[PDB]
């Protein structure tokens, strides 16, 4: 069949910005090419089809274009809810997709809050504390899980979620979890954050039998 | 008015045989085509085979040798059956509707962990301020779904009447078990007078947990 | 990567001639041995004959006189033909892979109701609450697969996306007919909004029934 | 050839419990013995072979020992998914199996629910009522099919299922059956259970045109 290539693997611009995405078969695909968008944990969406032809729901900032082999999807007016991965599908010869191309915007700013174990969650030999860390801009941060003074470093594990449809920020939740025990061996529970959109960090705390 | 739902095991032992079931509304399997497309965990979409309107079936050479599609009009379903999995057939499998070449609708979505182990229900413990947050409009709550595997879960908040301020982060992998932690923001007004509740589901462990998520007292 | 599937009639008239087919995968029938072993309904395992790598075959003296094994490399199969069955030869027959003396792998499993009678498709009636059960998370439902022969039927609820709580008791014999009743258990949420359905299959009567269990009304 | 004898036909212990299984040929089996595990509707699994050697996947709580004639399989740490039927295979003389040895576990409690004939199942001069009992232990239950005060003690059969790969309980369906006739001839339909888990008996009912 035909192999499809989808040149910038990752490309990021800003609302307004007019973006252009590429895909090029290893054999004249004439003009049957389709762009499917995927958007994380959803099913892909047909944006345009056989080469340049807005599906019946996709807005008009979408727009196809090409000739056997080389094709292109531009978004003339990046909005904020366009971050997704776009795959080009080629069915002239044999029915193959493309590596896809991420698309991130750009913007800037954080927001935090801490949560100790559940009466329950505790009651069964385990305590898991977990500092959240919502709608913050430069995807990179970095946390620090302390404990009176102590700073236990592991036994934590976090995620960040994807760029918002809506307000191009990430989020990041992490926990630190222990034994019920030494949980039940301190009053003090704290988590410093640290972004950029402050030099001094950020840190929220939390004391044993307090809530 | 076109659906396209897909049923199938959550877990399959390697070696085994995967077998899903596309169950179409809104059209006629004798006047349309349907096919299977998968998203191998850590890869891009892949078309596997296609099930013509006139019964003919075509397979992705590569995936052919072990994957075989068929349908049953009468009940309106298109079936997979892929014998001799690997660990790297894991991921969500979708079935689609097909026009002049590609697919217009279809794809409601479906996943699908193939390792050799079994299930394990989710464990839902609330998330709430240790007094702390009080008068600011605006208080964020949450609801740590822990220790479950093959894979997803899906919380909603307040029977999904919330939605903004909902914020379910991915989940990582423990001593062979998955756990997430989804959260919700919300004005202080709603989170007294009026009750906010998460509302967990893990369909490969027919789990349907619901933890209200009341204020801490200490 | 070794497989070992066995195909064969479901029913065999007495007198007749049984004849199954081991169909190997993952190896070479000129570099391994394969044999037939059975489990006569109401007895322990019995080794029948062995089919060397070099063509020689060896038979269980007892079973020799009427059972005869052979193979076909080219297509990869080892065969079994047993002339003059009794109602004693009933039960599942397996074929195996064999190393230094015993068998490592292999064994898929394959049945044999061997009487002078014919089939009989299964009869699938639903199982549900006479109003009764309502709000408790958990609702138990089920299907009654009735009047079929020979063995076996194989029930899977909601195309096998359920599983947790799926119970299919073994069957009992009627006026010459088998009937079994598998059941399911699900959270009341899933009962309404979302539909639970059992799936019946009866291989030797190419039956593929599917009875959705709606809620009783009276 | 050699006849193989598996002494304890059925044996039951509890998680943790170290169990020992026997098999003894009628002629020196000169250490050519193998243990194959079954597990309802699944193909036997080779646990250990050549008297005492763990196959390439069977866990280590499995272990073989023996000398011509008398051999033994011992599971040093009964797990809850070990419930199975173990057969010993002897190939020194002539390829022979063992009656096999069932193996059960421990724990205790039940659960019940009744189901009347299908609007279909009925319309056929047939009406089959069923009483199901799920995940109960000990394996011992008793059932009681009673109609309006009545108690029709016949025209009913039932099964049990095997001990659980998971929560070591049993289960038991039992179905009383009758005509579309006298089945029509009554409103009332009840089944008492009776375990141990309870002294006072369990019983669920139903009334003709009610559902």
């Amino acid at each position: 069949d035909i192999k499809l290539t989808q040149s910038p693997s990752l490309l990021s611009a800003s609302v307004g910005d007019r973006v252009t995405l590429s895909c090029k078969g290893s054999q004249n695909i004439n003009n049957y090419l389709a762009w499917y968008q995927q958007k994380l944990g959803e099913a892909p969406k047909l944006l345009i089809y056989n080469t340049n032809s807005l599906q019946t729901g996709i807005p008009s900032r979408f727009s196809g274009s090409g000739s056997g082999t080389d094709y292109t999807l531009t978004i003339s007016s990046l909005q904020p809810e366009d971050v997704a991965t776009y795959f080009c599908y080629q069915y002239n010869n044999g029915y193959t997709f493309g590596a896809g191309t991420k698309l991130e915007l750009k913007r800037t700013a954080p927001t935090v809050s801490i949560f100790p174990p559940s009466t329950e969650q505790l009651a069964t030999g385990g305590a898991s504390v977990v500092c959240l860390m919502n709608n913050f801009y430069p995807r990179d941060i970095s946390v620090k899980w302390k404990i009176d003074g102590t700073e236990r470093r592991d036994g934590v594990l976090d995620s960040v979620t994807d760029q918002d449809s809506k307000d191009s920020t990430y989020s990041m939740s992490s926990t630190l979890s222990l034994t019920k025990a030494d949980y039940e061996s301190h009053n003090l529970y704290t988590c410093e954050v640290v972004h950029k959109t402050s030099s001094s960090p950020v840190v929220k705390s939390f004391n044993r039998n307090e809530c | 008015q076109v659906q396209l739902l897909e049923s199938g095991p959550g877990l399959v032992r390697p070696s085994e045989t995967l077998s899903l079931t596309c169950t179409v509304s809104g059209f006629s399997l004798t006047s349309f085509s349907v096919s299977w497309v998968r998203h191998p965990s850590g890869k891009g979409p892949e078309w596997m085979g296609r099930m013509w309107y006139d019964g003919y079936t075509a397979y992705n050479s590569a995936l052919k040798s072990r994957l075989s599609i068929s349908r049953d009009t009468s009940k309106n379903q298109v079936f997979l059956k892929m014998n001799s999995l690997q660990t790297d057939d894991t991921g969500t499998y979708y079935c689609t509707r097909d026009l002049y070449g590609g697919y217009p609708l279809g794809f409601w979505y479906f996943d699908f962990w193939g390792p050799g182990t079994m299930v394990t229900v989710s464990s839902v413990f609330p998330l709430a301020p240790g007094s702390a947050a009080q008068t600011n409009s605006m208080v964020t709550l949450g609801c740590l779904v822990k220790g479950y595997f093959p894979e997803p879960v899906t919380v909603t908040w307040n029977s999904g009447a919330l939605s903004s301020g909902v914020h379910t982060f991915p989940a990582v992998l423990q001593s062979g078990l998955y756990t997430l932690t989804s959260s919700v923001t919300v004005p202080s007004s709603t989170w007294s007078s009026q009750a906010v509740t998460c509302n967990v589901a893990h369909p490969a462990s027919s789990t349907k947990v619901d933890k209200k998520i009341v204020p801490r007292d200490c």
